[PDB]
């Protein structure tokens, strides 16, 4: 009756151990007896003990019995099984036996004869092969052992209190310090006998399970000597002890290095003294900072937390690689492991204003950990540690601008506004950045408020000194982009709202002298989402901002054309410096065109112009045409952005623009320069997607007189730059080649837009499936997704290519080996893997397969042997990993259709024909 | 019988002493977050979900986004 | 740190 009291009792726990005790104090052995069974049945072992057993049956006779009368129905124990009503037991179980012994501790853990059995019950079962025995048996000597460490914590405690009490009355009869010293005595022996249990239970259970086989039964012994350790520190904080911890922080496995470096906190964050941990840091220093890159994650944080520990204690004994090593982790992708990097950081190096020497530090430390190209991550990684200091934009300020009182280098100069930006992301933002927020977590009340009221102090700091900063940069190209990012997170209420419309003036005269002086492609990306934030509809200054906008590109456009006029005249040939000139005023409005209506300007006969010129004559810098085509691109999804009461005429003229334009890039996309296909193909891909079907697939029935569908010659120019330039064969270092494959899949990517969604015909995706299990790291990810939409779009035709891609892969070996080939070498053995895991498609996914072996079968065939009794045969051993998932009913439909060219003689070098019969 | 038995109980003597020696096989490199700025800004539009459902060449304008993103279901 | 070397046991 006592198991299920400990699992479904919500009765505390104190009760159940002292009505058990009521019942061992009138007959002690009907109590033991329930409480070995408690024991056995704790651990899911269905058996009883009788009472003609515990008078005469041995320990190792009765574990033997309560196997054989185990009657278990599956392998889980109770300390396996999942669910809250089974983690109330694993408590339940624990708190039991606690209690049991605490209650005890005075009297009845001296009888010699109830403790003394438990321990050797319990020290028989953690040696059973079998595990529910060893595990149970195992947690519950650790709890018991604990206990009895509590215990023996009272011994000392009242054994010292004693030893006050005599004292005292020896310097104040003798018969009173008589009846102490043999009090003292008593005391005494009361711990040699709990002494020898612990050591019974030690060197039972302790020293053979903590290396135990199940990993489980290894961190149930290390978390509790972590604990004796802790709580009686003064007699188990010994090197006898700590060794069974310093060797177990090298098990493989994850959740027993972790029960280490959390029982090795405890020790730390006392801090009371530590002298032994001196000699054990000694020697495992060097593991414990290794383990800050350990492969569970878990583990390396609190080797990270358990080091910060470690130098407040001492700060003596890191050397300096180690500290180095561990600062590196700030730029780790794991946030819990960044965040503790920085918390070691900035206990360890931060301790014109207060904090005008923390940045500087902040600054040299970002200069000189040369791993991240910018700050984003070293300002997410301490954000929870020093977030007084990244929001004193002040003290970053005036150290930009005051000049020095008794310097600053361009290199620390372009770290600083770095670091100053990311913290404002940060702030105006409240969430971390890519690779490190876990999801969109909602803004708590209080940091709602945190969050308006740094957005302000942004806003209204800034907004002054914004300009004086783009007056002292402006000539650094890789500073004012950083430096033209701040309008994004303002708060435009804040400029009408106080004098400062002078600022903003300040700001505009700044910004359009800096795109007069700069071609740089970033500069004036960061310029243009400058204007077309500052343009909103909805704050007091749109018009402030548009006059200066629509001021400038009348400076623009009034330039740009004169400049045609020159460059494209027939007798003149214009020259290199000529071209920079209409390079830089083509940037310059290329990247206006792409955040703000510019029809207003009607550019596309300039560019129209220019683009007639280049592929006419076939000269023209590469820099121009990449920069034509996306202007172009930009006027024709503006007017289109514009389309019923708007002039319903002037529309077929747009086609007209949007029909060119998509035979200009049908040239283009032919040229030999790489980058110049790289811009024609991708405006096309765009382009192609806009004016397609779905121009009218929600709303705008309106919209549907524009009509354009790529031809059968711009599809196969399209699909071949997919075959030249992103299935390539198989220059700085990895920073590099990751942005490379990062383009390749944008581009793969824009091309996979058109075949799920019918821009092209479907049969093309066969040239990209035949990939999937050549290049499953790099775009495995996109093809497995277009080919599973695209078998949600047209069942039966996914089949009709998912063969093509298998038949041109077919031809794709003849073509270089000949019809002789081995049919079992590694490259065969792979397409019949890619059938495989292509017939793993497959509810509707039946006359799909049918016509699928018709298309192979129609093809195994389709030529035959000019000499001799035929070809195509090998690709039916292929075919044949198809059959599995062809129906019981289809053996016959199929064989038939199969029979249709399969002869009387034939069924009589043919290998792959007799497979494929025999799938059926 | 399902009931779990294990034939082997303890690791010996000389398999610890394998693993205080070689922790090799447990420790591992530094997964560095995005080193550079724009592998910053294709991290976020990387992956099937976030590529299938934005242009090729980026649109700055919400107004020409949508364009883009009116032909999609 | 010789109680911290393993036995040959």
């Amino acid at each position: 009756m006592l198991f299920e009291v400990v699992k479904m009792g919500k009765s505390a726990m104190q009760s159940v151990v002292d009505d058990w005790i009521e019942s061992y104090k009138h007959d002690r052995d009907i109590a033991l007896l329930d409480l070995i069974n408690f024991f056995i049945q704790c651990s899911g072992c269905k058996g009883v003990v009788t009472a003609e057993m515990f008078r005469h049956m041995q320990n190792s006779e009765i574990i033997r019995k309560m196997t054989e009368e185990f009657d278990e129905d599956s392998g889980d124990y109770p300390l396996t099984m999942a669910g809250p009503q089974w983690k109330k037991f694993k408590s339940s179980f624990c708190e039991f036996i606690g209690v049991l012994v605490r209650q005890c501790q005075y009297s009845i853990i001296y009888d010699e004869y109830m403790m003394d059995t438990v321990i050797s019950l319990l020290t028989g079962l953690s040696d059973s092969q079998v595990r529910a025995f060893r595990h149970t048996s195992t947690l519950a000597a650790m709890k018991l052992m604990t206990a009895l460490v509590n215990v023996a914590l009272n011994l000392s405690i009242n054994m010292d209190n004693t030893q006050r009490q005599y004292e005292a009355e020896r310097n104040k009869a003798n018969e009173r310090l008589e009846l102490l010293l043999q009090k003292r005595k008593e005391l005494q022996e009361n711990q040699d006998e709990i002494e020898n249990m612990m050591n019974a239970i030690f060197k039972g259970v302790f020293v053979h399970r903590y290396r135990d086989a199940i990993a489980e039964i290894r961190a149930i012994c290390i978390e509790e000597i972590g604990i004796w350790m802790k709580m009686y520190s003064d007699a188990f904080l010994n090197d006898s002890y700590l060794k069974y911890v310093g060797w177990t922080m090298h098990d493989k496995q994850g959740e027993v290095r972790l029960k280490c470096l959390t029982a090795l906190q405890g020790l730390y964050y006392n801090k009371e003294l530590n002298s032994k941990l001196e000699l054990f840091t000694s020697r495992f220093k060097d593991r414990i900072v290794s383990m800050t890159l350990d492969k569970e994650y878990d583990v390396a944080v609190q080797a990270i937390k358990l080091l910060t520990l470690v130098l407040q204690s001492s700060e003596e004994v890191l050397t300096a690689e180690d500290c180095e090593n561990v600062y590196h982790l700030v730029y780790s992708a794991h946030r819990p492991v960044a965040v503790a990097a920085g918390e070691f950081l900035y206990k360890k190096l931060f301790s014109q204003g207060p904090n005008a020497n923390l940045v500087k530090t902040l600054v040299f430390f970002f200069l000189e950990s040369e791993l991240h190209e910018h700050a984003a991550y070293l300002v997410d990684s301490m954000w929870d540690c020093a977030t007084e200091l990244l929001k004193d934009w002040e003290c970053m300020n005036s150290l930009l601008l005051e000049e020095p009182l008794s310097a600053l280098t361009d290199r620390q100069e372009s770290a600083l506004i770095e670091i100053m930006l990311c913290t404002i992301r940060q702030a105006a933002e409240c969430h971390p950045p890519v690779g490190r927020g876990t999801g969109k977590r909602v803004l708590t009340a209080k940091e709602k408020k945190t969050q308006l009221d740094d957005r302000t102090k942004i806003t209204e700091l800034f907004a002054v000194a914004l300009p004086q900063l783009l007056a002292k940069y402006s000539v650094d190209a890789e500073k004012v982009t950083n430096l033209l990012q701040l309008p994004q997170y303002f708060d435009l209420e804040i400029y009408t709202t106080g004098r400062l419309e002078k600022h903003l003036d300040a700001l505009l005269r700044q910004i359009r002298n800096i795109v007069e002086k700069h071609t740089d492609t970033d500069v004036l990306e960061a310029c243009s989402k400058t204007y077309h934030a500052l343009c909103n509809e909805e704050f007091t200054i749109f018009n402030r901002v548009d006059i200066s906008r629509s001021q400038l590109i009348d400076e623009l456009a009034d330039k740009f054309n004169r400049l045609l006029e020159d460059f494209l005249q027939e007798g003149e040939e214009p020259d290199e410096d000529d071209a920079y000139q209409v390079l830089s005023t083509l940037k310059r409005i290329t990247a206006f065109h792409n955040a703000h209506d510019l029809s207003k300007w009607d550019l596309f006969a300039c560019n129209y112009k220019l683009l007639k010129t280049g592929i006419e004559n076939g000269d023209m810098p590469e820099q121009i045409v990449i920069h034509a085509l996306q202007c172009t691109h930009y006027v024709i999804l503006w007017q289109l952005a514009k389309i019923s009461s708007s002039t319903k005429e002037d529309l077929l003229r747009l086609k007209k623009q949007m029909r060119v334009f998509c035979q200009i890039c049908q040239h283009y996309l032919t040229n030999v320069n790489t980058t110049v296909k790289e811009q024609a193909f991708t405006i096309l891909c765009d382009i192609l997607m806009i004016f397609s079907h779905q121009i009218m697939s929600g709303g705008r029935d309106m919209l549907e007189p524009l009509v354009y569908t790529p031809d059968s010659s711009l599809q196969s120019e399209l699909l071949s730059f997919i075959l030249d330039h992103v299935f390539i064969e198989q220059q700085e270092d990895e920073a590099s080649k990751i942005e490379a494959l990062h383009k390749r899949r944008n581009l793969l990517a824009a091309f996979c837009k058109l075949i799920v969604y019918t821009v092209v015909e479907m049969n093309t995706a066969a040239d990209i499936f035949k990939q999937y299990m050549k290049y499953y790291n790099d775009y495995g990810d996109i093809i497995k997704e277009t080919m599973s939409k695209t078998r949600q779009i047209d069942k039966i035709q996914c089949a009709k290519t998912l063969i093509l891609s298998l038949q041109q892969l077919f031809n794709e070996m003849i073509q270089e080996n000949g019809y002789n080939f081995d049919r079992s070498s590694s490259t065969f053995s792979g397409i019949k893997e890619l059938a495989r895991r292509f017939a793993l498609t497959f509810l509707k996914t039946r006359e799909a397969i049918a016509m699928l072996h018709k298309d192979g079968i129609e093809f195994a065939f389709k030529e035959p042997n000019p000499q001799g009794e035929p070809l195509n045969l090998a690709f039916l051993d292929i075919l044949s990993e198809f059959s599995s998932k062809l129906l019981r009913q289809d053996k016959r439909t199929v064989y038939v259709y199969l029979e249709k060219f399969m002869t009387f003689q034939m069924s009589l070098v043919w290998l792959p024909l007799m497979s494929y019969r025999n799938s059926l | 019988r399902k009931l779990i038995v294990d034939s082997v109980k303890e690791l010996d003597s000389k398999t610890i002493r394998a693993q205080l020696s070689d922790y090799s096989d447990i420790v591992t490199t530094l997964d560095l977050a995005p080193p550079t700025k724009k592998l910053m800004m294709w991290k976020e539009t990387g992956g099937v979900e976030k590529l299938f459902s934005l242009p090729a060449q980026p649109l700055w304008n919400n107004r020409l986004l949508k364009l883009f993103t009116r032909c999609l279901t | 740190i010789d109680v911290f070397d393993f036995p040959d046991n």
